[PDB]
C-alpha cells in the first residue's frame, strides 16, 4: 500500500552512489579541462623555443 | 610548480635521434692543415732569409 521499502531504499542508495560518482567524475572532468589550457600554453612556449 | 615547465625530462627515441645527431665540431682536419701550414712556413723561412 505504501512505497516498497526494499525498492525505495535500494533506489535511494543507487541514486546516492550514482550522484556521488557523477559529482566526482564531473569534478575530475572540470579539473582536467581547467588543467588542459596550461598544457596548450606550454606547447605554444615550446614551439616558440 | 606554477607554469607547468619541468626542469628536465627522460630521453625519448625521437630525442635520441637528435642526441645522436649532436656532435662536437671536428677541428682535426683544421689542426692538421694549420700544422702543415706552419711547418711549411718554417721550412720556407729556413732558406728565405738572405745568408
Amino acid at each position: 500500500q505504501l512505497l516498497p521499502y526494499v525498492k525505495v531504499k535500494d533506489h535511494k542508495e543507487k541514486l546516492n552512489i550514482y550522484k556521488e560518482e557523477y559529482e566526482r567524475a564531473k569534478a575530475n572532468l572540470r579539473a582536467i579541462l581547467k588543467d588542459k589550457k596550461p598544457f596548450a600554453n606550454t606547447k605554444k612556449t615550446l614551439e616558440n623555443q | 610548480n606554477d607554469n607547468p615547465i619541468p626542469k628536465s625530462v627522460p630521453l625519448h627515441p625521437k630525442s635520441g635521434k637528435y642526441f645522436h645527431n649532436l656532435h662536437a665540431r671536428d677541428l682535426s682536419n683544421i689542426y692538421q692543415q694549420c700544422y702543415k701550414q706552419i711547418d711549411e712556413t718554417i721550412n720556407q723561412l729556413v732558406d728565405s732569409t738572405s745568408p
